[PDB]
């Protein structure tokens, strides 16, 4: 639950966009993981938009100040 | 020399087939490791010893 309450406190700090990309794509404030073109879908933009934004948020999720916090909750 | 708690013999064991929360799944894709789909129950030392 804790853990939870940091995806919560690490999770909010990032973009508007961001958070419903990965929200709304990982099945995590309803629960299924869905296709690209879901998610693109109620924005009405691309999938490429989608893959861009995600990707470059990957990047953002591996700065090391984040990261450090969330090593040990492995 | 031991202390309690390390690891006598390196034991492992197939998991099956499970699903996952999807956040710890995220943060498999965040760490980018997936680890297996085994079991990591190996044998350790009691403990004051």
């Amino acid at each position: 639950t804790l853990l939870q309450d940091q995806l919560q406190s690490v999770l909010d700090t990032l973009s508007e966009r961001e958070a419903g990309v990965v929200r709304l794509r990982f099945g995590l404030t309803d629960g299924q993981p869905r296709t690209l073109d879901e998610i693109g879908q109620v924005y009405g933009v691309t999938r490429e938009r989608i893959r861009q934004i995600e990707s470059k948020t990957m990047s953002k999720l591996r700065h090391p100040s984040r990261s450090q916090v969330l090593r040990d909750y492995l | 020399e031991v202390r309690d708690g390390d690891i006598l013999v390196g034991k492992v064991t197939p998991k099956g087939e499970t699903e996952l929360t999807p956040e710890e799944r995220l943060l498999r894709a965040i760490f980018g490791e997936k680890a297996r789909e085994v079991r990591d129950t190996s044998l350790k030392v009691p403990h004051g010893e």
